[PDB]
């Protein structure tokens, strides 16, 4: 895609990102560094060694890079092997778990599937809910998408759409405020 | 000589060691430099780097010039032959009498 | 890959350095200067607690 993020940072963890990225994207492979990151998270959580290691600071370069090794040297892109040998030569293996987040989040930017909420006060019949659907997909129309419900809202009988980062307001408690103010702004 | 000049600011002057470090206020000396050039340890500003003030001119320095950690603070000549004598900072004789 | 690699990162960790010492206790100073020290791995200490250093000094 030409092979530039979707976003330029100067963050610590957001310039490490996004060359990665780009890096990744450049030659062929970027689901390849995709679950490498990935298995740091999951590692970085589940693994509490794993997390004293680096937020270790106090620790040397030499001695970084023998258990970083020790790890795996076999499974990860030669992209994030750089990446982490560029760390600890730049002492920048404290942010290491913010960085394959950060990575993360572009390589989800990427993805085109995306999830819908829709935001309800009354209960959605399983029938009503199917014509929900017809509409929502003759809305779009040319991209998969995935539905979450949630209601718990203060309006009533009101629509609300969330959908990834777009927010459509269909509720009636938006009507009643819009006539209510218009009403009363007569100045006849 | 296990310390490196990892940056040079004008007259401070870092040095990458490796291993143990200088203790501070110790006296370091420049290896290299056209006249002696003793470098004053100041504090320890971390990741294997010191700072140091030097006490001659840092002119024609180089990253990466090999510096000698002497193990104490600066040490001057004491005693009845500096009488009389012109002494330098650094404890070289500037009277041009030996 | 696997999940389980934390018991190799743990026995590297133990013989790749000879450091890392009871960290509940013990501390380590990443840095010194202006009468100032950035102590390491020094949890569970007290805001106000009395420290003690190699040297003796307090």
């Amino acid at each position: 895609p030409g092979d530039k993020p979707p976003a330029i940072e100067d963050s610590i963890h957001g310039k490490y990102a996004g060359v990665l990225f780009s890096s990744a994207s450049s030659n062929k492979s970027l689901n390849k560094v995709a679950e490498d990151m990935k298995y740091f998270n999951q590692l970085y959580k589940e693994s509490e060694v794993f997390k004293s290691f680096l937020n270790n600071v106090s620790l040397k370069r030499n001695q970084q890079r023998d258990i970083i090794s020790a790890l795996g040297k076999t499974n990860f892109n030669p992209a994030t092997n750089n990446l982490l040998e560029t760390l600890i030569e730049n002492k920048r293996l404290d942010s290491l778990p913010k960085i394959a987040e950060k990575y993360m989040d572009y390589y989800r930017i990427l993805n085109k599937q995306e999830s819908i909420t829709i935001i309800s006060a009354q209960e959605l019949t399983a029938a009503e809910k199917q014509k929900v659907e017809q509409g929502l997909k003759k809305g779009n129309a040319n991209v998969q998408f995935t539905v979450v419900y949630q209601v718990d809202p203060a309006i009533l009988g009101g629509l609300q759409m969330y959908s990834g980062n777009n927010f459509l307001d269909c509720s009636l408690l938006s009507r009643v405020n819009k006539l209510k103010t218009e009403i009363a702004k007569i100045s006849f | 000589a296990n310390g490196q000049v990892s940056q040079v600011i004008g007259a401070v002057v870092d040095v990458q060691f490796e291993g143990e470090l200088p203790q501070i206020l110790n006296a370091l000396e420049v290896q290299g430099t056209q006249h002696r050039l003793v470098l004053e340890v100041a504090q320890h500003l971390g990741d294997s780097r010191v700072r140091t003030i030097a006490m001659d001119s840092t002119e024609g320095l180089v990253r990466g010039q090999p510096v000698v950690d002497t193990g104490l603070p600066i040490s001057v000549p004491v005693g009845p032959g500096t009488l009389g004598r012109i002494m330098n900072v650094i404890g070289e004789p500037i009277d041009q009498r030996g | 890959l696997s999940t389980g690699e934390a018991s190799v990162v743990l026995a590297e960790k133990i013989k790749g350095i000879t450091q890392q010492n009871d960290i509940t206790e013990y501390g380590t100073v990443i840095s010194i200067g202006d009468g100032i020290a950035r102590v390491f791995g020094l949890t569970k200490v007290q805001a106000g607690e009395m420290v003690e250093f190699k040297s003796g000094i307090r």
